[PDB]
C-alpha cells in the first residue's frame, strides 16, 4: 500500500521559515490530491488545506490561507507546506494525507496519512526554576518539586540521588501557553520520618546542560 | 467556519452501543451530507471510519455507522469491542472546498471499575514568593476512566485566568494522572482567604483547599 | 370525448389480405400511437403492433412480422392495419386502441396502456360460401317425461358467415328462451340450436314459432314446432 | 418472452364478496409496464389499471391494483354485478405480452341440470344426416362431463357443444352437446342415450329410435 | 398542428443514470407549459411558466436522470457539489427549468434497486451540459485493471442503492430540465398559438 514519510519538522524561533516534505512511496502520488493536517499536543485535527492532483487548484482553512503555502512535484513524488512567520501557535503534528479516490475528487474523506512531523516554535532555551514543594503533616506526607518554566522537553527528576524511588509521582509536563513547560515530581512519604531523612530532588535538563538540587524541608 | 461540537469524553461496556455526536451550523453540517468520521488511537495517525454521514471504506466494520439531523451528525459504535478506545472526530464539508474537524471525543472502553481521583495541591513555595512569582500546583493521579475536569476557585467564586491542565496520561497501572497549576501574583494569591482545586471526574467532585 | 371507430365485417378467403380502418377523434391524434389486438372467438387477447402516428415508425409482433403492415393518415386521422396471406387461423375480430405504452415521437415506454379501444372489426377467414340455414325442429314429446316442464326449439343448421338472430312468436315469447352460441362445424358452416323450456300443460294450446333470421344471405325463416305425438 | 399466467382460471364469487386475481411472471417486469383489462361479453376490452396501482380515469375506486417483482394483484374490494366479466393482466416491460385472462363469475347455490334429448326431425333425416341434441337446461355449477352412448357403446370426435353465459336472472348455466351421424348410421342402432355427469351423479336420458 | 412530446418525458417507464443523463430534442411543435404549472417541484430561472406561453424558440431540449432527494439541490445554476462537479453541470447563466419528483415507489425496491449509477471523481469538473460516459477503470498504479476493481484500479461509478424504507433525502427523484434555445434560425417551438 502507498507509504506517506513526513520530513522537515524542528525546532524553530518564532517569526523564521521552514519548508515540511511529505513523500509517497511507489508511482500512486501523481494520481491523488494531497491534504495537509495538524494536531496541537493533546488538541484536536486542524484541516489545512489541499492541492490538487494536477495542481489545478490550491485551498487553504482562515486560519493559515496567505501565511503558509502548499505546493507539490509530481515528478519527485512529493508534497509541501511552505510555512511563514511562525507562531508559537503553530507547534503542532503536521499530518499529509491521500484523498480516498483519485483525481477531483474531495467529497469523501483522507485515507491514507503519513506518520506525521513535529514542529515546535519557541524563542530560546529556558532551564528551568525549581522550587520545593514542602510537606503538611494515616500517617502519610506528600512532599515535592515543582519544575518550572523551561524549554525545551525533557526533565528527568530522581529523589535523593536515586535512592529513595517507592513513593515517587513524576507526572507528565504542562504546555504552557507561551510554550514554556512546567512539572512536578512527588513522592509520597511516612510522616514520622520528617526532620530525621533528608529529602533532595535532583532535577536534569539536559538541553540547558544544567543539573539543579533542592533540599525539600517542612515548613 | 467554526469548530463542530464533540462531547469532550464518552464511555460504554464492552458489547453494548455508544453514539458521539458532532453539531455544527446550517453552513456545515446542516448544509451537506458530506460528513465524515476518524479515528485515532495513541500516537498513530487518524483512520478513516465514515463518509457521505453513513456509508464505510474498505475494511471498517459494519458496528461503526452514522446519522445526520439538521445540524447534528452522530456515529454509533454498537457491540463495543475494546480496539475500540480512541478518539473520534467527525469531520464536514463547510463550501467553498473547505474541511473543518470537530473537537474530538475520547471514547474509553470500561475494563476495569470506576476510580475516583485523589487530589494533592500544594500552595507556592516560601522561595517562590520571594521570586514574586506564585504557582498552586494541583495534582490528580489514579482516576478511570482518564477524563476530568478542573475548576479553580479563589474564596468561593471561580478563577478563570492562569490556569494550565495537562492531558491525562496512562499510568502503570493503567489509571490515569494529570496535573493542573494556577499562576498567581503574590498579592493576589495573599489576598484570598483560600484557594481551592476542583476535579470532576464522572460527574463527582474531589476538592483540596489551601490558604495562604 | 375520446373515440375509436372501425370498418365493418369482413369475410375473406384464405390467401386474400384484409385491411381494417380505426377513425379517431376526440383527442390530438398525433400524440398517441395506436395499438392493435385480436381475439380469436373465445379465446384471449393477442398482440399484433403497434404505430406511431407522429413519424410512422413500426413495432410488431414477431408472429405476425412479414405478413403485417400498419399504416397512419394523419389528415383523416385515421390507422390502417392489413394482414397478408391470412389462413383459417386468422379469423377473429380485431380490435384498435390509442397507446400509451410507447412515445410517438421518441418510440420509448411509458407508464401507461391501452386506454381507449375500437369496437372490433369480425374478420372470417373460411373458403365457404355464404348460405342461409335449415331451420329444424327440436320437437317436444306431448307425453310428458319431465315433471311439468316440457323443452322445444329449433335447429338452425349448416350456415355461413356468421350472424343468426333467433326470436320466438316474433319476440313475444321471451323468458325461458335460450339461443346458444354458434358452433363452427368440420364442414366449414356454422350451427346453433335455440331451445326455450315451457308448461307441459301449454303444448295442447300454445303455438311456438322460432324466427331465424340471416342477414348475409337475406333469408328469414320461420318454423312452426308441433309436438311429436307418434 | 415474458409469459403472464393468471390464476385461477374462473374465480366464483358472491355479489358483495372481496376478488384477488393472480398474475404472476417468468421474468421481472417493472412496475411501471403493467395493466389490468376487464372484458364483457359482447365488448371490447377496457382500461382499469396501468403502471401496477394507477387507476385509468373513470373506473369505480373500487378496483385496486399492487404488487411487484413477478407477483401482481387486482382487487375487487366489493363485487357489484357490473364486475363479473374477464379480466386479462398485460406487461410492456419487454416487448408486449398478455395473460390468459381469469373469467369472474357469480357463485350460487348448486342446481342439477334438467336433461332433455332430441331425436332428428324425420325432415331432417330425409336429407341424410342425423342431428341428435342433448339439453342441460338451467345448471350450475359450470363444468360438466356430457357422453353419448349408442347401443351402449360411448362415442368420441362425432358431438360439438355450446354453453350460454351466465343468466342474468338465476345465475345458471345451459348446454347442449350435439351428436351428428350420416342418417345410415342413425338408423343402424337403436338405443340413444345423453349421460351427464357433475359431481357424484350421472344422469342418462335415453330414447329408442322410432319408439314413441 | 403537433403538440410538443413533454408528456413522453415526464411519463416514461425508464430514467437515465446521470452520469448518462438523457437529452430529448423538441421542435416543430405546439407546447403548453401548462404541464409544467401542474407533488411535483418546479424552480424556472430567468422566466416564468405563464409567461412561457407568449414565447417562441428554435428549440426545447429535455434532459432527464434520477438522483439521490438531498442532491436535487445541486441541480442549479452556480451550484457546486458531487452531482453538479462530475454528472450533470447547469450553466450560470441557465435560462430554464428544472422539475423534480420522488419516485420512490418506481425506482426503490427492499432489496435495493442498484440500476442508477453516477460518478465518483473526474479528471476535471464537468463543463455545462457535458456528459461523460466512461466506464473504464481508472489505473493508478503501474499494474493493469482489466475492467474490474481492485488494489490501485478503481471503478469510477457507483450504485445508489435505492430502499423504499430510506429518509427523503436518499430516496430516489426523478429530475427533467428544460432548457430553451435560441439561434440564428427560425423558431420553431412557440406557445398555445
Ligand atoms: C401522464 O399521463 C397521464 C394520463 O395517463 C396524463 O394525464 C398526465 O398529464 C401525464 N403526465 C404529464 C406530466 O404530462
Ligand atoms: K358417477
Amino acid at each position: 500500500e502507498v507509504q506517506l514519510v513526513e520530513s522537515g519538522g524542528s525546532v524553530v524561533q518564532p517569526g523564521r521559515a521552514l519548508r515540511l516534505s511529505c513523500a509517497a512511496s511507489g508511482i500512486t502520488f501523481s494520481s491523488f490530491g494531497m491534504y495537509w493536517v495538524r494536531q496541537a499536543p493533546g488538541k484536536g485535527l486542524e484541516w489545512l488545506g489541499y492541492i490538487a492532483y494536477d495542481g489545478s487548484d490550491t485551498y487553504y482553512a482562515d486560519s493559515v490561507k496567505g501565511r503558509f503555502t502548499i505546493s507539490r512535484d509530481n515528478s519527485k513524488n512529493t508534497l509541501y507546506l511552505q510555512m511563514n512567520s511562525l507562531r508559537i501557535e503553530d507547534t503542532a503534528v503536521y499530518y499529509c494525507a491521500k484523498d480516498y479516490y483519485p483525481l477531483l475528487s474531495y467529497y469523501y474523506g483522507l485515507d491514507v496519512w503519513g506518520q506525521g512531523t513535529t514542529v515546535t516554535v519557541f524563542n530560546q532555551i529556558k532551564p528551568p526554576s525549581v522550587f520545593p514543594l514542602a510537606p503538611s503533616s494515616g500517617g502519610t506526607a506528600a512532599l515535592g518539586c515543582l519544575v518550572k518554566d523551561y524549554f525545551p522537553e525533557p526533565v528527568t527528576v530522581s529523589w535523593n540521588s536515586g535512592a529513595l524511588t517507592s513513593g515517587v509521582h513524576t507526572f507528565p509536563a504542562v504546555l504552557q501557553s507561551s510554550g514554556l513547560y512546567s512539572l512536578s515530581s512527588v513522592v509520597t512519604v511516612p510522616s514520622s520520618s520528617l526532620g530525621t531523612q533528608t529529602y533532595i530532588c535532583n532535577v536534569n535538563h539536559k538541553p540547558s546542560n544544567t543539573k539543579v538540587d533542592k533540599k525539600v524541608e517542612p515548613k | 467556519q467554526s469548530v463542530l461540537t464533540q462531547p469532550r469524553s464518552v464511555s460504554g461496556s464492552p458489547g453494548q452501543s455508544v453514539t458521539i455526536s458532532c453539531t455544527g451550523t446550517s453552513s456545515d453540517v446542516g448544509a451537506y451530507n458530506y460528513v465524515s468520521w476518524y479515528q485515532q488511537h495513541p500516537g498513530k495517525a487518524p483512520k478513516f471510519m465514515i463518509y457521505d454521514v453513513d456509508q464505510r471504506p474498505s475494511g471498517v466494520p459494519d458496528r461503526f455507522s452514522g446519522s445526520k439531523s439538521g445540524n447534528t451528525a452522530s456515529l454509533i459504535i454498537s457491540g463495543l469491542q475494546a480496539e475500540d478506545e480512541a478518539d473520534y472526530y467527525c469531520s464536514s464539508y463547510a463550501g467553498s472546498y473547505i474541511w473543518v474537524f470537530g473537537g474530538g471525543t475520547q471514547l474509553t472502553v470500561l475494563g476495569q471499575p470506576k476510580a475516583a481521583p485523589s487530589v494533592t495541591l500544594f500552595p507556592p513555595s516560601s522561595e517562590e514568593l520571594q521570586a514574586n512569582k506564585a504557582t498552586l500546583v494541583c495534582l490528580i493521579s489514579d482516576f478511570y476512566p482518564g477524563a476530568v475536569t478542573v475548576a479553580w476557585k479563589a474564596d468561593s467564586s471561580p478563577v478563570k485566568a492562569g490556569v494550565e491542565t495537562t492531558t491525562p496520561s496512562k499510568q502503570s497501572n493503567n489509571k490515569y494522572a494529570a496535573s493542573s497549576y494556577l499562576s498567581l501574583t503574590p498579592e493576589q494569591w495573599k489576598s484570598h482567604r483560600s484557594y481551592s482545586c476542583q476535579v470532576t471526574h464522572e460527574g463527582s467532585t474531589v476538592e483540596k483547599t489551601v490558604a495562604p | 370525448q375520446v373515440q375509436l371507430v372501425q370498418s365493418g365485417a369482413e369475410v375473406k378467403k384464405p390467401g386474400a389480405s384484409v385491411k381494417v380502418s380505426c377513425k379517431a377523434s376526440g383527442y390530438p391524434f398525433t400524440s398517441y400511437g395506436i395499438s392493435w389486438v385480436r381475439q380469436a372467438p373465445g379465446q384471449g387477447l393477442e398482440w399484433m403492433g403497434w404505430i406511431s402516428t407522429y413519424n410512422g415508425n413500426t413495432n410488431y409482433a414477431q408472429k405476425f412480422q412479414g405478413r403485417v403492415t400498419m399504416t397512419t393518415d394523419t389528415s383523416t386521422t385515421t390507422g390502417y392495419m392489413e394482414l397478408r396471406r391470412l389462413r383459417s387461423d386468422d379469423t377473429a375480430v380485431y380490435y384498435c386502441a390509442r397507446d400509451y405504452t410507447r412515445g410517438a415521437w421518441f418510440g420509448e415506454s411509458l407508464i401507461g396502456g391501452f386506454d381507449n379501444w375500437g369496437q372490433g372489426t369480425l374478420v372470417t377467414v373460411s373458403s365457404a360460401s355464404t348460405k342461409g340455414p335449415s331451420v329444424f325442429p327440436l320437437a317436444p314429446s306431448s307425453k310428458s317425461t319431465s315433471g311439468g316442464t316440457a323443452a322445444l326449439g329449433c335447429l338452425v343448421k349448416d350456415y355461413f358467415p356468421e350472424p343468426v338472430t333467433v326470436s320466438w312468436n316474433s319476440g313475444a315469447l321471451t323468458s325461458g328462451v335460450h339461443t346458444f352460441p354458434a358452433v363452427l362445424q368440420s364442414s366449414g358452416l356454422y350451427s346453433l340450436s335455440s331451445v326455450v323450456t315451457v308448461p307441459s300443460s301449454s303444448l295442447g294450446t300454445q303455438t311456438y314459432i322460432c324466427n331465424v333470421n340471416h342477414k348475409p344471405s337475406n333469408t328469414k325463416v320461420d318454423k312452426k314446432v308441433e309436438p311429436k305425438s307418434c | 418472452e415474458i409469459v403472464l399466467t393468471q390464476s385461477p382460471g374462473t374465480l366464483s364469487l358472491s355479489p358483495g364478496e372481496r376478488a384477488t386475481l393472480s398474475c404472476r411472471a417468468s421474468q421481472t417486469v417493472s412496475s411501471t409496464s403493467l395493466a389490468w383489462y376487464q372484458q364483457k361479453p359482447g365488448q371490447a376490452p377496457r382500461l382499469l389499471i396501468y403502471g401496477a396501482s394507477s387507476r385509468a380515469t373513470g373506473i369505480p375506486d373500487r378496483f385496486s391494483g399492487s404488487g411487484s417483482g413477478t407477483d401482481f394483484t387486482l382487487t375487487i374490494s366489493r363485487l357489484e354485478p357490473e364486475d363479473f366479466a374477464v379480466y386479462y393482466c398485460q406487461q410492456h416491460d419487454t416487448s408486449l405480452t398478455f395473460g390468459g385472462g381469469t373469467k369472474v363469475e357469480i357463485k350460487r347455490t348448486v342446481a342439477a341440470p334438467s336433461v332433455f334429448i332430441f331425436p332428428p326431425s324425420d325432415e331432417q333425416l330425409k336429407s341424410g344426416t342425423a342431428s341428435v341434441v342433448c339439453l342441460l337446461n338451467n345448471f350450475y355449477p359450470r363444468e360438466a362431463k356430457v357422453q353419448w352412448k349408442v347401443d351402449n357403446a360411448l362415442q368420441s370426435g362425432n358431438s360439438q357443444e355450446s354453453v350460454t353465459e351466465q343468466d342474468s336472472k338465476d345465475s345458471t348455466y345451459s348446454l347442449s352437446s350435439t351428436l351428428t351421424l350420416s342418417k345410415a348410421d342413425y338408423e343402424k342402432h337403436k338405443v340413444y342415450a345423453c349421460e351427464v355427469t357433475q359431481g357424484t351423479t350421472s344422469v342418462t336420458k335415453s330414447f329408442n329410435r322410432g319408439e314413441c | 398542428t403537433n403538440l410538443c412530446p413533454f408528456h413522453e418525458v415526464f411519463n416514461a417507464t425508464t430514467f437515465a443514470s446521470v452520469y448518462a443523463w438523457n437529452r430529448k430534442r423538441i421542435s416543430n411543435c405546439v407546447a403548453d407549459y401548462s404541464v409544467i404549472y401542474n407533488f411535483f417541484a418546479f424552480k424556472c430561472y430567468g422566466v416564468s411558466p405563464t409567461k412561457l406561453n407568449d414565447l417562441c424558440f428554435t428549440n426545447v431540449y429535455a434532459d432527464s436522470f434520477v438522483i439521490r432527494g438531498n442532491e436535487v439541490s445541486q441541480i442549479a445554476p452556480g451550484q457546486t457539489g458531487n452531482i453538479a462537479d462530475y454528472n450533470y453541470k447547469l450553466p450560470d447563466d441557465f435560462t430554464g427549468c428544472v422539475i423534480a419528483w420522488n419516485s420512490n415507489k418506481l425506482d426503490s425496491k427492499p432489496s435495493g434497486n442498484y440500476n442508477y449509477l453516477y460518478r465518483l471523481f473526474r479528471k476535471s469538473k464537468l463543463k455545462p451540459f457535458e456528459r461523460d460516459i466512461s466506464t473504464e477503470i481508472y489505473q493508478a498504479g503501474n499494474k493493469p485493471c482489466n475492467g474490474v476493481a481492485g488494489p490501485n484500479c478503481y471503478s469510477p461509478l457507483q450504485s445508489y442503492g435505492f430502499r423504499p424504507t430510506y429518509g427523503v433525502g436518499h430516496q430516489p427523484y426523478r429530475v427533467v430540465v428544460l432548457s430553451f434555445e435560441l439561434l440564428h434560425a427560425p423558431a420553431t417551438v412557440c406557445g398555445p398559438k
